[PDB]
């Protein structure tokens, strides 16, 4: 599994979960929202080579075509597994809004 | 920054009307839309919002029920769909960018979007001369431009060469649903049997173009 | 929240200082009120915001002040261009609202309109419907009133009364109020009268036509 | 969407739908397959730019934060969305074997 | 390339057995890899094969519902298990690489791996010397050995001096005794002159018991 | 399932010699579906030739497949010493894929009398009660040897195994161990122990003995 536990835990060039904190003002000019400031969204990136982390048929066999033909840029790409969600607050006047965003962090990678 | 609307809409009592807003890239990204309507001759009337990276909307307690305010992720567009439309949801429609907040003042508009609720058909106007009957200096004339849709007519005093004393009044929509205008022109008395008055309508809508001669009765 | 602006219509001159109120029905704070104004056939322009800000490229003579009910629009050094409506807003509680509006028109002295009666043309009567006309010309101020009598009959539900905008030129306003009958109807009767009133007319003024 | 129509139809630098024959035995090594000798595989590649055809909420803000901060490495990449399965024809000697191979060819793709 | 098996095995009967195969290299991605088994009695038989990635099996009749060949590509291993085993299941288990096809000609075989199927028991070897008496040493070559008594299953590997002594041995065919335990003699001939001035040791490896033994071979008898 | 028929079971052929080997099948074949092998001892087959007539990589040329439908051949046009081998059919036409029963090839070589030799039983060996006196036949041709125990010049029968190497590739030879097996009690009671061997490369049998004195 391409989690926090291996990932952030072990040195890894291929398709890992990286760490990443995103600040709604300074990183996405979002100036509506109240609370939280940021959060740990994290991202995947890295190599995708021969069977690491493989999603489909179609992602074996494209590690398998791309270890053989490089030049073609037909490597499958280290993308999102699991996700969670982000509670946030937010304000309408005077009125507090707790609302649910879904699919806001990823916990966990794979070769697709 | 440009907000960028729709155009304007003729609608059948009854139906329902989708208008649009496209934003210059990135402030559909960071900010927040508002939708106002200013029905004729009247203040204006927030309707709702929409916060459209995450397409959260939130109105005003008057329009639920008819509104919809929506957010196309990709064409970097919001919507606002107004349904059961009746006469006096006859308005412009705006749409414009908050300063940061869900609540806010808003610094860009949206050029507007008249939206004509009426069961009329595309007809061009009739053109009727206003003449009086009966000792005084000045004398007016005039032309009623009657019953055309929809807006708007253009109107001049013999091509363009007499502009003063003019005064073209703004149209008044009709129990028939049709709009109706008129011209009028003050001039002085030793002119009437000496120089010609025709008024010249234009209606693109319709394709009408209309010069009439004003006389007396 | 209720926004009470007044006055309601403003005169002035180019040069002069406008101050303009909004009056809120509870309290606002003091950063959740902005300023508009609005140009004929325009959209609204953003002036002020949170009650004193000025807006990105706005003339240092527009300002605001206030806090909890009571918000003040100052237009110093009047420009020709300043002569709009101007709209008070409130973002404090959902939902928004915004105030009346507020007329800037340009001042001048009291003009009683010259009154003209049109009867309806003999091509539109061939139509089957008959339109009186009534014009108030180049008066000041834009309140005026306008009843139509037919034969004393006084008549309501059946004319629709059109302003122009105030004269560029000379300041003033005209009017027509437009009396709509059948044929049939119209010929029934014999006299049309439009009875004006207004502030430069000492007591009201009648334009009528006979149908001889 | 990005299929077929639209992809092969116009010219795109961002994420699209890619053509893609693989050959069995040049390309894979697989010399067990009697029919097809190859397959329209196809593949999911391009740049991934603010809001261009985002799967989930974390897209869609990636797209945003790489907008950004290119720096970070952050961008959601160019994936498969739908996939469809191939079928194949094998021997056993004298004996014909059919086989439905699934998620072997990719019809569209999205920026995860 | 090349392919390498687990070791030997001695499973009871009604067991089930199963036998490992690594593939060297980038080869295990693109070959059907195939199981053939060789016993004294039945000859070579083809069990079936297995094709990787898409991870295909296909059995030969006689087999089917007892054999399970599967590929852990992750490994680059090919396994092979056999269930309800019986005494006709005592051969050496190869895995080999076809050609192309599911059922084609193999050209890399695995060592090999002997499966004994028995209820009998594990037992260790005895090695003794096999020393010449210094009377009939009257020649230019003589032999030394030693003797590898009463063990069980088989195999045992035997070699002289840790394999820096290759020239001149021969190991014999285990034999099975009266006793139902194999026995098996290794033998070594070497120059008169040596005996008494080089060291010769015969090293004796039994991985069911984990027996190693290191015996010295003393250049005559009663030692 | 197809059947395959080898012939000849064995062959003894001397270097420079052609072999023929046979593979008969129950049913047609085709020309592309049956290979040979090689076998050695202790090791697993070597595929030689493929789709009945295609040499394998890396193979000698000297080694030649032909045949369709029911009968294939292999060829070992200039034997070598180390071509002694077990050598198989298969055919992959039909499943299951099945095998010849083998041909095995013995290569001659000049006759060669062995050297006999006898071990005594170790005293270790004599402390667990066993007496295992052990006569070796080496490097020998050809393979048929005969073996007689003596104990004090009484012929033994029934005590003893002998077990023979496969041909050595290199010298072409086989060797042979022949085991008496006693208890001590039995051991104890005689004096001299000897083998005597017969074999073709021999004028008169030859015996080998130790006495426990």
């Amino acid at each position: 599994a391409l989690d926090a536990a291996y990932c952030f835990r072990n040195v890894q060039d291929n398709c890992c979960l990286r760490p990443l904190y995103i600040d709604f003002k300074r990183d996405l000019g979002w100036k509506w929202i109240h609370e939280p400031k940021g959060y740990n969204a994290n991202f995947c990136a890295g190599a995708c080579p021969y069977l690491w982390s493989s999603d489909t048929q179609h992602s074996r066999v494209l590690s398998l075509y791309n270890t053989i033909n490089p030049e073609a840029s037909a490597s499958p790409c280290c993308v999102s597994q699991d996700l969670e969600p982000l509670t946030i607050l937010y304000y309408i006047g005077k009125t507090p809004k707790i609302e649910q965003l879904s699919n806001m962090i990823v916990k966990s990678c794979k070769c697709s | 920054v440009q907000l960028v609307q729709s155009g304007a809409e003729v609608k059948k009592p009854g139906s329902s009307v989708k208008v649009s807003c496209k934003a210059s890239g990135y402030t559909f990204s960071s900010n927040v839309i508002s939708w106002v309507r200013q029905a004729p001759g009247q203040g204006l009337e927030w309707m709702g919002g929409v916060i459209p990276i995450v397409d959260i909307a939130n109105y005003a307690q008057r329009f639920k029920g008819r509104v919809t305010i929506t957010a196309d992720e990709s064409t970097s567009t919001t919507y606002m769909e107004l349904s059961s439309l009746r006469s006096e949801d006859t308005a412009v429609y705006y749409c414009a960018s908050t300063l940061g907040l869900v609540l806010d003042a808003m610094d860009y508009w949206g050029q507007g979007t008249l939206v004509t609720v009426s069961s009329a058909s595309t007809k061009g106007p009739s053109v009727f001369p206003l003449a009086p009957c009966s000792s005084e200096s000045t004398a007016a004339l005039g032309c009623l431009v009657k019953d055309y849709f929809p807006e708007p007519v253009t109107v001049s005093w013999n091509s363009g060469a007499l502009t003063s004393g003019v005064h073209t009044f703004p149209a008044v929509l009709q129990s028939s649903g049709l709009y109706s205008l008129s011209s009028v022109v003050t001039v002085p008395s030793s002119s009437l049997g000496t120089k010609t008055y025709t008024c010249n309508v234009d209606h693109k809508p319709s394709n009408t173009k209309v010069d009439k001669r004003v006389h007396h009765h | 929240t209720v926004l009470t602006q007044s006055p309601g219509t403003l005169s002035l001159s180019p040069g002069e200082r406008a101050t303009l109120s909004c009056r809120a029905s509870q309290s606002l704070g003091s950063s959740y009120l902005a300023w508009y104004q609005q140009k004929p056939g325009q959209a609204p322009r953003l002036l002020i915001y949170g009650a004193s800000s000025r807006a990105p490229g706005i003339p240092d003579r527009f300002s605001g002040s206030g806090s909890g009910t009571d918000f003040t629009l100052t237009i110093s050094r009047l420009e020709p261009e300043d002569f709009a409506v101007y709209y008070c807003q409130q973002y404090a509680d959902s939902p928004i609202t915004f105030g009346q509006g507020t007329r800037l028109e340009i001042k001048r002295t009291v003009a009683a309109p010259s009154v003209f009666i049109f009867p309806p043309s003999d091509e539109q009567l061939k139509s089957g419907t008959a339109s009186v006309v009534c014009l108030l010309n180049n008066f000041y101020p834009r309140e005026a009133k306008v009843q139509w009598k037919v034969d004393n009959a006084l008549q309501s539900g059946n004319s629709q009364e059109s302003v122009t905008e105030q004269d560029s030129k000379d300041s003033t306003y005209s009017l027509s109020s437009t009396l709509t009958l059948s044929k049939a109807d119209y010929e029934k009767h014999k006299v049309y009268a439009c009875e004006v009133t207004h502030q430069g007319l000492s007591s009201p003024v009648t334009k009528s036509f006979n149908r001889g």
